[PDB]
């Protein structure tokens, strides 16, 4: 096709209806399905799909044991059929690693895998299905990207990848690429103090990135690409509403410029769409671990350090165990202004129910109604006796 | 009304391993956060973790982590505790709670247990 | 990490009194503190939870007031009843810390 | 392509020929076969394929347990190639839900997908794959839908939804949409005092469904549907050969505008062609239970409300379970009338066979051939003692 | 599209990245994954892929046991999307044999597959996907080709054959095709005294083969074929570095135009990209079986009898199984030079692993980085105990 | 021809579990709806329900739904009736009937057994 | 430093089978090949193969091929050697010896065993 530009802002957001889900656990006890984390909902001007790192493994094989492990040779990112399980006869691995983002950027599609040691990563670049570009560690840390979809105008897709300690202060870099091939790059810039798990979306122009402070901040960083002028800047949302996890419990007045104090070196990454009384943010409905989800609509969320819940939308119950979530738009569909969506990440296994040495997900993907649609809890569904 | 019925006294040697008792009644012993207590006489109230009916969730305070192991029986309606590789320093009056706000982390601890000494 | 200085470990007044026990954490905690009651029988109560508000049958002689860091117990008509420990408890982040107590 | 349009009348109906048989319960034995029910067959310009409610669970599988629930945030609307089995690794979900419906229009496909708590439910509509327009429960109880095909003329696609007591006066709607957008939406109308789980058919400009009158019928009701002025009606099949489940023993004259008395409170989704001397009604043989299936040619059964059979053919024998049956035709085949069709679920499991705590469907689909041919029939084929 | 021409050279090769691996026989434990060995990488014009000698068997299968033997009437040269498991369900069999070699020519896709007796052998040419021509046994002594992709310039596909002792002189012949007729065939020339197993590469009109001489050198024979002129040459590649396996500790000076004494009737398929000071050569760590694997460059390695490693990359560690290795590039990704690419075969089972009476191999793929890249080692990853 | 073996009377008390046979014979038991009623003095004439040899198909009156329990035994061509928590209330002759129009659910009874005393 | 204790002498008949022990200590056995060799007053020094801790790899002077099979157990940290269908002409002392160059080939053999008489 041609490059796409992100020409339209974002539709009112009024409730949120079911998208996807690929009940991949329930079907995963018995069938082929594969090991998989670090979920994410991505499209193509034709279709969008399912993302996710792959462990080389069946949950049901005895290779699944381990799988709380983050990093192996053994994972690959792949993509399958949107709503169906990440099957070993259908998905379409797209690179190796275990760290990576990919982006359809209106003409082909660019995927970026990182792997190696954790002190000698490396990001390989692809692009139309074939590798493109290196990116070796600069920090000699855990190289690490988006875990979620990038954002592209007029063929320039900028990426965000941090180097150095998730504990405190690392090397975050925007990269801006365009065909496969670094335009530009620059040091992550305003006052955001650490960042890591960039959840990123474009409207008007402008990609914007609610990432998480793993750090100091219990309020997320962020950080506005202007993907024209090839410049960005950071600061975080300002609502008292905070929405890392662990996080402590909301407080009256929130920080705008500054981690939110309260629990450190940790957390979880998650998403929002801040426009202006057309903002909602996404958290564990625990403030002590990944379990529960919700969406709430925090007008002026970002400006406002007094802003509180006007209304809401359960997700995921406290009861079941929810994780990672992100943001995603088909930005080639039909319509006058992009209907935001999102994933919500549902792992399984250990370290929550350790009656199985397999660590695994569930997607159930969401997105935004003009209508005020009644809500239900979408939770993984597995039962976990079933595997022991 | 609520009410929690913990245990009896423990006495035991070094190494040892004690296993507390805290049976509730006058609520839904699901729908709510079971925390539990170290007060020492010279350590004060110290917090050591919490146990989650509903789904099992546990976290411990750090300090706590390598000594106690909480549990639960849906059934009998009844949180346990477990201290491993018992001391003298681990001697005191354990004590279980309940959540001020069910399953959230806030309200206070609304209903106490009457302690449960352990002596090493 | 938030230490809760329960300040005059013990107290002394006459019945009748108006008595007021001061409870200042380390850090901005939020209003998110508690008091609790643990009468001589160690049996503990919940007084006011999130600094101002009363618990279910306590004592309308129990005012609870503070902010930021430096929280008060204030106990209106001391009474016989009134002799125990008061220990002061956050819940604005997790581990939840106690403060030393104050007997009075 | 280019929106279709009914222009063909019905092809004269001499006997029925075999179309497609997924064999899905045998086969679901040794191989990764879904559970699902609810199914119906529906074409495109370029192929027909197999529709149904997957359970988010293998036959086979510890989680196909409780099957018998009609709802859970587990269910998915799923396509696959005609006559293959509903498998893991060849299925598409259109989308999520516990009710559905969907056809092509000429130019693309629109799929309608109903899940949520039962006071709470919800309509999402998809277009060419991407959600489009969502309808919130109006009555507050179990928002259903056809359960079957719609019909579409010149991008004109009505579809009957139903939201209130089954067991008495509901709120039913005939919605005409168009690109996944609303056009109008209109009360049901004439002589139908409760509407649900209706077949539909086109023919000449104008769609026809029987379906099940739930409450006190036990002849169906009729909903005739202008597609172009964007009218309808309704009344009953006047034949005293009576087609719901349970229903009474046949009487000797029908009624028309009024329930026919007898059964309470039940029934099951039903299919018919009403084309004067060309009309063919589908049965269960039991009174009692979902087991057989006959077709009758009881000529101007609609009108006459004292039509009798004249000619039959027997699709599934007394002795075997068959279950929700429906309507189709490949509008796109080259020809000079449209060849009518249908398919028959066939129910295997929980109520009728408690050895096994799985509920699940096969289908069988026949179509109209002018020829008088032969007869056989076709059951599901599945020794549940396989399963045990 | 329109014959290929091998117009550009090499890009400067300064590390290698991954490209792809499938992680085969961990999947294989839990998932119907084929017995399969001899892989290779090759591509098309729209993309590159798996290809490998199938043994029509599921590792977990019972006939995955004898399957150490080369050759039987149930191998078949098959292919599979880019870093998948060859599953039973996704393979593409290409043709039938237990020798073959295939390349695309930039229009279609040449496949050769070689089966019967070892004294009948016969070479069955297909060409886009049909048989094409006949090559039968000339030598009477197992008729092998290269055990990896071909490379075609301007329609021309020379591909290097053998027919005879392993174990001594061989007749073996270049033969030159054109849409799946043969042009001309040559005996093999040079002072190369015995070939098998080529590895070939294009680069500017020419293609390159490290060949194994199975007989009595442990350096590998070269054959530099013109494909325009139709004529070939062959050597030996004059480093001290020694790459055969077995073969004896590396000496301090080579020979170029003879079999490097030592170790006889006994090697292993290697390749080697010979690039000038841009030369880097590919061997197992062992000099005593097929474990490990590095990339060492040694510049002018060919005509340089003392040239020795300059740099180097760790592929698979000395404690984990390797074995084939081979070269590909593909030939039509955007760019000013061509990066070379490899794979290796990573072998489980019997010899080394005899608690399992299969053996069977997964493949791991890299690509040259023109930038410095940190290292990592790519085992298969199975623990061979989950088998028994 | 056609007939109905059905077992003697019972005698028991309440709570209890007796259970009914029907013997086959003179036609395909295979071939015919297999009904149930209870002659009451005093309720007359109620029917049970309905078991099909055939396929298995059950049916029962509603009211009786939670007593009565249907089965049969093709191989020895006899139904079965097994009636839960007895009381005075169902003590009456139980007989067993076969369709008029075998498989259909019309035709009548065409034949009956001499019935089966129950007694609480 | 470095120690090779190999087992103690055997006497025995032909037709048998002896089975060697190498222990080793002051290095890390999976990190070495270790070797082992056949001194015969007539044959003198002969190597018969290599077994390597790390990954079990193994390779026979092809003379030794079916006479010897060699093993180990990391867990001990000890190579053994088996014999047979022994024969006077199998009598001799026997060594296992380190590598030079650890995994690799070459290097000498740096450590060896006191070897280990077998008699027939
Ligand atoms: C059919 O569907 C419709 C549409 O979905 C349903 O109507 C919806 O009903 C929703 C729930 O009843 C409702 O959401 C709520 O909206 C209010 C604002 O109007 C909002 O405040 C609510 O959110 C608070 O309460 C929930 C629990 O109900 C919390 O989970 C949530 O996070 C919010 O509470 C926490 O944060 C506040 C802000 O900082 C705190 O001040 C508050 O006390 C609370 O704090 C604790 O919890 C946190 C973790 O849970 C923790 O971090 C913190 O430190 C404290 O511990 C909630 O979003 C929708 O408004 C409404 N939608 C519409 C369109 O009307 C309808 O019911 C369904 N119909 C039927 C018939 O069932
Ligand atoms: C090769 O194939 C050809 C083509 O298929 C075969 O020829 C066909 O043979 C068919 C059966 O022999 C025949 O169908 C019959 O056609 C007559 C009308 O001509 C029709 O009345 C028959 O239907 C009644 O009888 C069947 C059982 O045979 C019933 O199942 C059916 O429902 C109809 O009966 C019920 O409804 C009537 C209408 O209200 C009632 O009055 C009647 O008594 C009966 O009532 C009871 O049953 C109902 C449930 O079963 C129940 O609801 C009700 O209350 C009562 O309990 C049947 O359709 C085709 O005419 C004929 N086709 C052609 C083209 O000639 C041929 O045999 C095959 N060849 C060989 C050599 O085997
Ligand atoms: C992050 O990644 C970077 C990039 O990968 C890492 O830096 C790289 O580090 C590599 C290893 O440290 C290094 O490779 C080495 O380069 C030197 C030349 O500069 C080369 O000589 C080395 O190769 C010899 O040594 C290795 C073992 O280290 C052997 O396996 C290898 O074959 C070579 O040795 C054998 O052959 C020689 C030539 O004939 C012999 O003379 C030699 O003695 C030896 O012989 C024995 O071994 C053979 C079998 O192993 C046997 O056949 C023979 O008979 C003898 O038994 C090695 O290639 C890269 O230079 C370097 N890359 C860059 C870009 O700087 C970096 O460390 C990583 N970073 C961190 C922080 O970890
Ligand atoms: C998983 O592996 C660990 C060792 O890596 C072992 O202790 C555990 O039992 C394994 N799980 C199973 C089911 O074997
Ligand atoms: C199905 O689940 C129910 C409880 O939900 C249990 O009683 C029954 O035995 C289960 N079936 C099997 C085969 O476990
Ligand atoms: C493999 O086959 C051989 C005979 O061909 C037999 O000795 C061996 O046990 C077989 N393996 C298994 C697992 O049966
Ligand atoms: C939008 O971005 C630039 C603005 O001039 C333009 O060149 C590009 O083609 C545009 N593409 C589309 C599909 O609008
Ligand atoms: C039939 O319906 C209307 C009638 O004018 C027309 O505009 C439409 O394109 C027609 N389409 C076809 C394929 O006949
Ligand atoms: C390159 O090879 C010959 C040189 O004249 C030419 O005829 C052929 O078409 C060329 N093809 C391409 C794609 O360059
Ligand atoms: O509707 C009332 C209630 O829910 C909604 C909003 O008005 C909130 O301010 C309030 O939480
Ligand atoms: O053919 C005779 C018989 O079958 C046919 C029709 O004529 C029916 O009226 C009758 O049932
Ligand atoms: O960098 C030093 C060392 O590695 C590199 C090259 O200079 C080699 O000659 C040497 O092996
Ligand atoms: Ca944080
Ligand atoms: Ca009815
Ligand atoms: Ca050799």
């Amino acid at each position: 096709r041609d490059f796409n530009n992100l020409t339209k802002g974002l539709c009112t957001i009024n409730s949120w209806h079911i998208y996807g889900k690929d009940n991949a656990v329930r079907i995963g006890e018995d069938s082929d399905v594969l090991v998989t984390r670090e979920p994410y909902v991505s499209c193509d001007p034709d279709e969008c799909r399912f993302y996710a790192l792959s462990q080389g493994t069946t949950i049901r094989g005895k290779h699944s044991n381990g799988t709380i492990h983050d990093r192996s040779q053994y994972r690959a990112l792949i993509s399958w059929p949107l709503s169906s399980p990440p099957t070993v006869y259908n998905s379409r691995v797209e690179c190796i690693g275990w760290s990576s983002t990919s982006c359809h950027d209106g003409k082909t599609r660019m995927s970026i895998c990182i792997s190696g040691p954790n002190n000698n990563a490396s990001a390989v670049i692809w692009y139309n299905r074939r590798p493109v570009t290196e990116i070796n560690t600069w920090a000699r840390n855990i190289l690490r990207t988006q875990e979620s979809e990038c954002v592209c105008h007029n063929g320039v897709c900028p990426v965000v990848f941090t180097d150095g300690s998730a504990t405190g202060p690392a090397e975050t870099r925007i990269y801006y690429f365009k065909e496969g091939k670094i335009l530009k790059w620059e040091p992550l810039a305003g006052t955001a103090k650490h960042i890591e798990e960039c959840s990123c979306y474009g409207e008007r122009a402008e990609i914007t990135c609610t990432c998480r402070d793993n750090w100091q901040g219990s309020n997320r960083p962020v950080i506005r690409i202007d993907p024209v002028a090839m410049t960005h800047t950071s600061q975080y949302i300002c609502s008292p509403v905070l929405t890392d996890n662990p996080r402590p419990n909301d407080p009256t007045v929130g920080k705008c410029n500054d981690p939110y104090p309260g629990n450190n070196n940790n957390g979880v990454k998650g998403f929002s769409y801040l426009d202006g009384v057309n903002t909602w943010l996404g958290r564990t409905i625990s403030i002590a671990s990944r379990s529960g989800y919700e969406m709430l609509k925090v007008p002026n969320a970002l400006t406002d350090d007094k802003s509180k819940p006007t209304q809401g939308q359960t997700i995921v119950l406290n009861t079941d165990w929810s994780g990672y979530s992100g943001s995603f738009m088909d930005y080639w569909a039909e319509g006058e202004c992009y209907r935001a969506c999102f994933y919500v990440e549902l792992i399984r296994g250990r370290p929550k129910e350790d009656k199985v040495w397999w660590t695994s997900n569930s997607i159930v993907s969401m997105c935004s109604s003009t209508e005020f649609l009644g809500q239900w809890d979408w939770p993984d569904g597995a039962k976990i006796e079933y595997f022991l | 009304q609520v009410q929690l019925q913990q245990s009896g006294a423990e006495l035991v040697k070094p190494g040892a391993s004690v296993r507390m008792s805290c049976k509730a009644s006058g609520y839904t012993f699901t729908n709510y956060n079971m925390y539990w207590v170290k007060q020492s006489p010279g350590q004060g109230l110290e917090w050591i973790g919490i146990f989650y009916p509903g789904n099992g969730d546990t976290s411990y305070n750090q300090k706590f982590k390598d000594k106690a192991t909480l549990t639960a029986d849906k059934s009998s309606n009844t949180a346990y505790m477990q201290l491993s590789s018992l001391t003298s320093e681990d001697s005191a009056v354990y004590y279980c709670a309940r959540s001020g706000g069910s399953y959230r982390y806030d309200g206070g601890f609304d209903y106490w247990g009457q302690g449960t000494t352990v002596t090493v | 990490d938030i230490e809760l200085t329960q300040t005059t470990s013990s107290l002394s007044a006459s019945l009748g009194d108006r008595v007021t026990i001061s409870c200042r954490a380390s850090q901005d905690i939020s209003n998110y503190l508690n008091w609790y009651q643990q009468n001589p029988d160690g049996t503990v109560k919940l007084l006011i939870y999130y600094t101002s508000n009363l618990h279910s049958e306590v004592p309308s002689r129990f005012s609870g007031s503070g902010s930021g860091t430096d929280y008060s117990l204030t106990i209106s008509n001391l009474e016989q009843e009134d002799i125990a420990t008061y220990f002061c408890q956050q819940d604005f982040t997790l581990p939840f810390t106690f403060g030393g107590g104050t007997a009075a």
